[PDB]
């Protein structure tokens, strides 16, 4: 039931990154996972997250077009290519799972760790 | 989950048929249909459960604008979601959007240069 | 809506803006669209459940939708009901639309309740699939169950891809409800919950045997 | 574009005290709220799902409750490992945020 | 079999109307129509005749798998599997199935062999 | 499905699996729906048959389908029927549905029977053709005529592409009608099979000339 | 004519929704629904104003043939005539009507030439 | 029917016989069908003008039409009415069509009059435009707004692009009407044409400050 | 509210020619156009006409298909692309403006000049 | 496929007199009816919209009535310049003309 | 009214064959066709038919995808091309017409002479 | 899917004897049944279409009948040529056959 938080970075406004957070001990396939943001000096808010099996998938409206979202549920990693950055994107950005079966659903069970990726 | 998959169908296949396709001479109402089983390979039968589940949200939503009844349009519609993500009324051959099998003209191209 | 393809017999589930130049789609006849029982995941499927699964609400218009395939049906669901006064609860089957053709078992029943305006829906928003067609919605005198929808293409190989019953409502789970199945009107049961149609086919025809107000027993999937 | 209310914002409190938060927000909710806690620079964890029905892991110390738009949470007992920040999640159409709650002793 | 075709259609044509489709200022009851005549060139409205009748067998069957009454997308649906034998998802410019004409372009790489 | 396409004057039926690169089809204007008379093909079109022409039989759906164009109609048929009791015989038409707006001749007829239970169907199959609309299925109080359908396509090319009678029934065919049109209340006339529309207007005149109650005479297509 | 452009539709959008899609769970009625405003860029609305007093006639005119009440196909029915226009069944790539863009496959061909 | 498209925020009508390989159309969702008021033009927008737009004819089924996105309206309209005897004037609301969902301002009628045969359609041939369904038709006790049609696609640019009042007719414009506005049974007001809702609103507040059967007044678009 | 009259021509038979008529001083987008015959030694008679943005069109009978109506709303200029003539062709033909707003009308307001377009 | 029928196709006069023109059709009209005037080689110009509305720059000597089929005109007073060819328009369905009438004096 | 088998042939297994049925003195294309097979030692079952033009066509079950039924009504004309063969291919193989008009129908009025169609 | 059942398989007679064939099937079918026959590798003929309606160059020695699912035949008088080979043949849904009759003497 282990969740790994891998590539946090501090890359200049306007770049890109593809995270990838794995997961293990549980039926990765049949959930949900999402992004989600800490800016820290405040609160959270919701990203992005998808289906079962990649059909479907939802982002927020704040970086919608930009960020693409993408999972690996052969290796059961998750995955999240990111296109031009801003001052907001500095934040911490985990990776979670629904409580639901089957990826329909949200009210996240856990987390990972959290990466701060950042700007300068 | 199931594995098993004791399903059916309905019997409009394409010959299947002598003249019993008359309306009247025939039932309309319990000899119109199709049965059928499979077992679950691959652990398919489940995944496309969890698929259903998965649907029924953007399903309800897409269905929920509209006033009309008895929806029987959706599937054309989604066919030509297809195809305009395939044809949008433009192509690139060569950028890999429009997927077009061009590879093997060259075979023709050097037959031609050996001329 | 997403989309699942059948590829040398396991699924892909092709996201919208994935292109694939590997797919291929000659005709309508490749595609289906199934509707599914929950009966093969396991869920409770009793009587009680059944009432527990809906509830009301109206300023909502009526929204149906037709499929071609499907999956045979263990258990199936009829209603005719009115409030205290003898009023009906429901609306009327429009033409068209017919009870679900497949039924091993049909959970039959009749009463009535308060029956608070609005229609009879699903607590996790399923649907109720009838001759051909589903919906959201309940109809009087009609065969149905609950259940989803898939929409598939297929390749082009070669696979090609009863009983009755009787019950009486009891104010509708407000908190509240008990449950009688009928023998005759002289004969009915405290309904329980984990007991079987089997079970109480042979309790009907063990009692049929034995003369015949109310009685008790006094003290799992099925594909097995 | 509904916006959640935390209320208030931090609390200072001492061990073994019986503590209450509430939670609001614009357009009313069916009782799909869910609370969650966190400490400072700790990963999370779910608490209540519906703000009726608490989880694995949980202390019963914790009571969740509310209606509509108005929400609540209530804990018996205060323990110093339940002195970190919590936080209302809203999921039914906007799965969103609002500030946080946190707890303090002076 | 009757060769002559004195048949009709509907006014439903392009360029046929000033501002006459205002609604209440128009029939909507006999004079939206059209009619004609032929004769029978090739034996061709007899051929159809047969064919027709050759047709409601299909036909019928084709419509009994549905519950819809008044059926109006049969011919959209016939357009889309005409398409879809033309265009599957992929093509073979060479494969003689995908029904295009790329052998003049020879033409201009011919001449830019020449150059 | 099959479809047929004019080409230089001469059709070609395409059958489905083949492929035809020479064909084209700009638009859904080349497309066309038409609904033909079974008059071009010299059967029997007279009242008798076209009782035996039909039967009953319930437990199906009404079936509906809508065409463009069709062919001018020398014959039609109406209906207004009820059982002996008194009670009718058929369903009613809808909204839409309307006569066919085009007929030479009316073969409008009234009467009763016995009325088995069903809709009026054609033996061989056929449809019935309303205004715009064909289906399987008869309505009251509306003209049509038995035809069939064909779907086409045609090219870019330049060329673009009344009578009431009145009878009664008489039990519906039960190996047994007599059929009898009308003049007046106080005036019929035995049907006979061979005798034309034209005739039979002529002998309306003749009698109406004559003072009009019941008469006889005592003792091929139309394209000539 | 106005400029202002204080406008409205429907949310049926794609991702704007957590799990109130349930039915019940949902409005139905006022909440299901968007706003918006715009101001006339380049006599635009006007513009558009314009087109719709203009579109009226032909389009109950197109509409007058059938019977059918309640319409819904027009708008693929309009998409496939542009594709129809677009493909009729056969393609000319230099025969400037059937808008693809090989241009570009020379630059592979000279490539291929120089080897 | 032709079709306009957006690019850079200028329109460019696409004539159908013309070839632009520079279009692209990647979803149903770039496309659009809109439904517009006619109160962006400055035309009159009411009570009397609203009987003057409308005539009677029989002889014409109804039609009816379904649209997506539309305008906020100023003003919108709906009727109950007889005619003299009592006896009604138009046709029922259907299910699924409603009320337009948005009005600033309701112009709610009743009354009576002649009511000749017919349905209420519109002069200029214009729209009756409901809750996602426009028509040529009015249905009782609904409301609704006058207005056209647009047919659009829109590009993959990031943009994504109350009140209540009575009447009373009075014989429907047989170059003659009474115009009546209703405060209540004993108060009535001389409808004037060039007087707004807001003036009347006004009138309401005032008399109805001031104790409250007719009385009078005894003596440009919106976006200003 | 000018209108001009451009390009008439004596063309052998089988010929082609697109006349253009301009215009000023009004909104010309906001109104339709046409072209209409007068054959000297007889009257008159309607051809074909546009709509206010070249949307739709529209063309009478006797020459259908063999002409080619245009315009240039940016110009504010009408065109007439012909095909193939013959006799009949042999006339007047004017360019004119409707009397109702936004195109969407009939009945004429003003005229030109009209070109005795001829064949020999 | 609608002709029209102007009735008669010349006329003599003289100046000051009152005249009436009628115009017929085969199948009716919603007085949608229009009238022209030209000269023996000069440009026409607008009358009447629907038989009904005359025109700016019109002089009110004329009077144009009529429904359905029938349609007609009258002129209350005569001039030179009113002696010039005028014309029947119909644009209900095909908007088309007929011959056309004329004025004279002997 | 004359029918003619052709191509009778013993053919090893997996190979493939186009049999062709002529005919003569009546209206072919205003009839239908079809092949039936009669395996020596035992009874009678159908296989396959056609409309009366080309258009629609017929198969059973056990051959279905294999065969591929085939006409030429200006020859007037019969045939059928056939894939893969196995043992029960071993039959005889007519060619008939029905008793119906226009190709709508059943019930076979005459026979040809039959092709014992075999393996190795 | 529809299976006939030929009864019985086969017969011995003698000649002018009157002889009786009975075919049944698995579902019901509205007297759309034929008849056939042929001989020891001879092509076959139509017989009776319906089962009621004889053909062109039939003897009426024969006579079909029946209705839904049992159907029969019967013969007045034999002859040496009919003591060939029959068969009964579905054409409603499955147009198929089953094993078929036979007549001998001994
Ligand atoms: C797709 O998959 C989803 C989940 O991924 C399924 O939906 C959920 O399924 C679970 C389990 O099947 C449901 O859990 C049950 O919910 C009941 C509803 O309770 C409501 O009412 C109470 C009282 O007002 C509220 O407190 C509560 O928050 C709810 O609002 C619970 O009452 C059930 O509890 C009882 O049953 C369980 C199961 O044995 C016992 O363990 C408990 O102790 C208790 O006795 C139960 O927890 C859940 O409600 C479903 N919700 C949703 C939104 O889906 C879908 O069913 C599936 N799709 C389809 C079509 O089925
Ligand atoms: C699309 O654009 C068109 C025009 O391009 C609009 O339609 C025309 O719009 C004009 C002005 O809006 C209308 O003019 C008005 O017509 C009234 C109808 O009169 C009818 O009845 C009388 C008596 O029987 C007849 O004589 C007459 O011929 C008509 O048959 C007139 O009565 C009006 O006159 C009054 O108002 C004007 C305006 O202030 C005053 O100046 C007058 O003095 C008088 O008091 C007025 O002239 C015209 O009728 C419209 N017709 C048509 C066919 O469109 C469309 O409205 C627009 N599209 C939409 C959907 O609105
Ligand atoms: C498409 O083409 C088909 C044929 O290819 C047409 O259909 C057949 O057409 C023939 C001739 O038109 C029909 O023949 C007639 O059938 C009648 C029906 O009889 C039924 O009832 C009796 C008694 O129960 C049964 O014995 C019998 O088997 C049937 O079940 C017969 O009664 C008719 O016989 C009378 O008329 C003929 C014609 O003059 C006389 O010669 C006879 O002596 C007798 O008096 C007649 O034989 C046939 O029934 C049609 N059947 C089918 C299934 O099509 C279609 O009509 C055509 N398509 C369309 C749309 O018309
Ligand atoms: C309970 O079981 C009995 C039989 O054990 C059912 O009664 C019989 O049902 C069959 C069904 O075909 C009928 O043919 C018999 O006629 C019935 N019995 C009698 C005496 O009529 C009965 O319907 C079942 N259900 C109950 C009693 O609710
Ligand atoms: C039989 O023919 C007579 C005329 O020969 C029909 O009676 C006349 O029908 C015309 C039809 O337009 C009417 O205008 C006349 O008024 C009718 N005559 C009378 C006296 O009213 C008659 O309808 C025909 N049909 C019958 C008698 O059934
Ligand atoms: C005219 O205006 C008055 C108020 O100025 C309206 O009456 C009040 O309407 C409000 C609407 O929410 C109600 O809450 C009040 O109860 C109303 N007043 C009373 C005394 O009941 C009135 O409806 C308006 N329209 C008329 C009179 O036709
Ligand atoms: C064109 O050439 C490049 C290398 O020059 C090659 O990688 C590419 O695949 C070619 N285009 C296509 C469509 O194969
Ligand atoms: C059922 O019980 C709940 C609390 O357990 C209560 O909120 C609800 O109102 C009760 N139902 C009724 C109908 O009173
Ligand atoms: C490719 O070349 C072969 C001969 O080398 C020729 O027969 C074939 O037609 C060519 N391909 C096309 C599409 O013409
Ligand atoms: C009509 O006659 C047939 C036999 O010729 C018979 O089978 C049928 O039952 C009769 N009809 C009625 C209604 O009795
Ligand atoms: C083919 O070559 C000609 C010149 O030889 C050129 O003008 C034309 O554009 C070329 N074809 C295409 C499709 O570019
Ligand atoms: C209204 O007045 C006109 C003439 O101005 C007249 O033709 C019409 O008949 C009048 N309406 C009624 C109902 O009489």
């Amino acid at each position: 039931v282990q969740l790994v938080q891998s590539g946090v970075t501090l890359v200049q406004p306007g770049g890109s990154l593809r995270v990838s957070c794995a997961a293990s001990g549980f039926t990765f396939s049949s959930y949900a996972m999402s992004w989600v943001r800490q800016a820290p000096g405040k609160g959270l808010e919701w990203v992005s997250a998808i289906s079962g099996l990649g059909g479907s998938t939802y982002y927020a409206d704040s970086v919608k077009g930009r960020f693409t979202i993408s999972r690996d549920n052969s290796k059961n990693t998750l995955y999240l290519q990111m296109n031009s950055l801003r001052a907001e994107d500095t934040a911490v950005y985990y990776c979670a799972k629904d409580h639901r079966v089957w990826a329909a659903g949200y009210h996240f069970d856990y987390w990972g760790q959290g990466a701060l990726v950042t700007v300068s | 989950c199931n594995p098993n998959l004791h399903y059916w169908t309905t019997q409009d296949e394409g010959a299947a048929i002598g003249l019993a396709w008359i309306p009247y001479f025939g039932p309309a109402a319990e000899g119109i249909y199709t049965e059928g089983i499979m077992h679950n390979q691959n652990g398919l039968i489940c995944g496309l459960r969890q698929l259903a589940n998965e649907t029924t949200q953007a399903l309800q939503l897409f269905l929920r604008a509209t006033t009309e009844l008895r929806t029987f349009s959706i599937l054309n519609r989604k066919a030509i979601d297809f195809l305009l993500q395939r044809w949008g009324g433009t192509c690139h051959i060569l950028g890999p959007d429009c997927c077009i099998e061009p590879h093997d003209w060259t075979k023709n191209i050097t037959d031609k240069i050996d001329q | 809506i997403p989309l699942g393809v059948v590829h040398n017999n396991t699924l892909q589930v092709s996201d919208i803006d994935k292109l694939v130049c590997r797919d291929k789609l000659s005709s309508t006849s490749q595609l289906k669209s199934v509707g599914l029982n929950l009966e093969g995941n396991g869920v409770a499927t009793d009587v009680p459940t059944a009432t527990k699964r809906w509830g009301f609400r109206a300023g909502v218009p009526p929204k149906v939708v037709n499929y071609e395939a499907g999956e045979w049906a263990e258990n199936c669901y009829n209603l005719d009901i009115k409030k205290a006064d003898g009023s009906e609860c429901l609306p009327e089957a429009p033409e068209g639309v017919r009870g679900f053709p497949r039924c091993r078992y049909v959970h039959k029943v009749s009463g009535t309740g308060p029956c608070p305006e609005g229609y009879a829906f699903h607590k996790e928003g399923a649907f109720f699939l009838y001759d051909r067609l589903a919906s959201t919605i309940i109809y009087r005198s009609t065969t149905f169950s609950e259940g989803v929808v898939a929409f598939l293409i297929l390749p082009e190989t070669k696979k090609d891809f009863t009983v009755t019953l009787n019950y009486v409502a009891d104010n509708f789970g407000t908190n509240m409800t008990n449950f009688l199945f009928q023998v005759d009107h002289l004969t009915y049961v405290q309904l329980e919950p984990r007991f079987t149609p089997q079970f109480l086919v042979q309790l009907n025809e063990t009692i049929y045997t034995n003369g015949r107000l109310i009685w008790k027993v006094n003290p799992w999937a099925f594909w097995e | 574009d509904i916006v959640l209310t935390q209320s208030p914002s931090t609390l200072s409190a001492s061990v073994g005290d019986r503590v209450t938060i509430t939670c609001r927000a614009s357009q009313s909710i069916s009782s799909w709220l869910a609370w969650y806690q966190q400490k400072p620079g700790e990963a999370p964890k779910l608490l209540i799902s519906d703000a009726s029905s608490l989880e694995s892991g949980v202390p019963s110390r914790f009571s969740g409750s509310g209606s509509g738009t108005e929400f609540t949470l209530t804990i018996s007992s205060l323990q110093p490992d339940d002195f970190a920040t919590y936080y209302c999640q809203q999921y039914y159409s906007s799965p969103t945020f609002g500030g946080g709650t946190k707890v303090e002793i002076k």
